[PDB]
């Protein structure tokens, strides 16, 4: 007795997503010691799997970036990036805003031009 | 002179008004466009990563 | 009293009506937005697979 | 020597999409035997290479899911996803609709919440 | 170290994408030798790392691709793709246009139905 029922399925109408909500948010901890600076930007609610280059943009907003401060990292499966970087203080002198961007490659690259920025 | 050559001109534009669009209607659509704009970038970034 | 202080008020709103939007025009765009909404998901799913 | 040529190119206006077409369709097969239930949901017109995790959602119509009927498989190359799976009838009880979702990986997970579905 | 610092993040106002700009341009160059035809087409401003299948479509704009004239390549990382090929001048005697399309895979079907086209 192989009770068998064949049912055609309907194409649905409600296809809302299910996973990390892209809601950028976080904090920064720039800590000076003996002429060196250690910056830790823990972000949450980011893209689930994405490289997030972050550097120090100088004042000028546009402004150049002291690229000797590029902190690179990728996110997890919920969207948690932890940028960490060591930069001489004399280098980061005259910096204005730590701008986080998106990374086209693990070698760096600025896919996006500022998904989140903090005044320093 | 102006016996009633305006009673027609009232309903005249009113007919076109019955169509057109709506503030809320257009606005709802703008929000969806913004959501899709952000979603495309999110998909691109996740897949690139 | 109302000599003709309305003959102006007719063409008054009619000028603004000549602009605005259009039901069909807005609707065509809504269908395209829905197509893009589905296409983004399709691309994301295929590439994720 | 040979006749040359050097035409400048011109962008086309209606660069219409090509390739297969997204129209979720399908037919389910709830064959039941002694005390186990094999179910063959054959879907067509789906997404070219996507994952299609399908299980049995209980009455609740977003409700809870007897996850012990997960079937994960991939969608071929024209959207020909063929899901199959065995589940004791005892676990199935109170299931009302077999929901098909998209997946994030072959390890289950939920991306879309209901691309196609049928009662029983 | 001796100095600390803690800054919460702010997601700017508008984030702008950078890198290549999708501005399709092109430069076709035919050189028909003894019963043979070489075709070196240089497309700049294309999609960063995409496939670019190119054929000679007959009249009937619209009309059938001479499939024996396919040229395939990738667009580097800034959108620079170079298409070269060699086809007897007898087969392309009724070609009316050289349609460049996007590709689904290495040596395979189209993903578009003509992005850029030059009339011959």
């Amino acid at each position: 007795g192989p009770t068998e029922g064949t049912y055609t399925l309907a194409p649905q109408a409600v296809v809302k997503p299910a996973g990390p909500v892209y809601a950028p948010a976080g904090t920064a901890k720039i800590s000076e010691t003996l002429g060196v600076t250690r910056t830790t930007i823990t972000l949450t609610g980011m893209a689930p799997y994405a490289i997030y280059v972050a550097h120090y943009h100088k004042m000028g907003s546009d402004g150049p970036a002291i690229m000797e401060s590029r902190m690179i990292a990728q996110a997890s499966a919920d969207g948690k990036v932890t940028l960490t970087g060591i930069v001489p203080t004399a280098l980061i002198r005259d910096a204005a805003y730590i701008n986080v961007h998106h990374g086209r490659d693990f070698s760096g690259a600025l896919a996006d031009s500022g998904v989140i920025c903090t005044p320093i | 002179q102006d016996i009633l050559d305006l009673q027609d001109r009232v309903s005249a534009v009113e007919a076109a008004q019955a169509d057109f669009v709506q503030r809320s209607d257009f606005d709802a659509l703008g929000g969806r466009v913004t959501t899709v704009e952000t979603r495309v970038e999110t998909v691109n970034n996740s897949l690139t990563g």
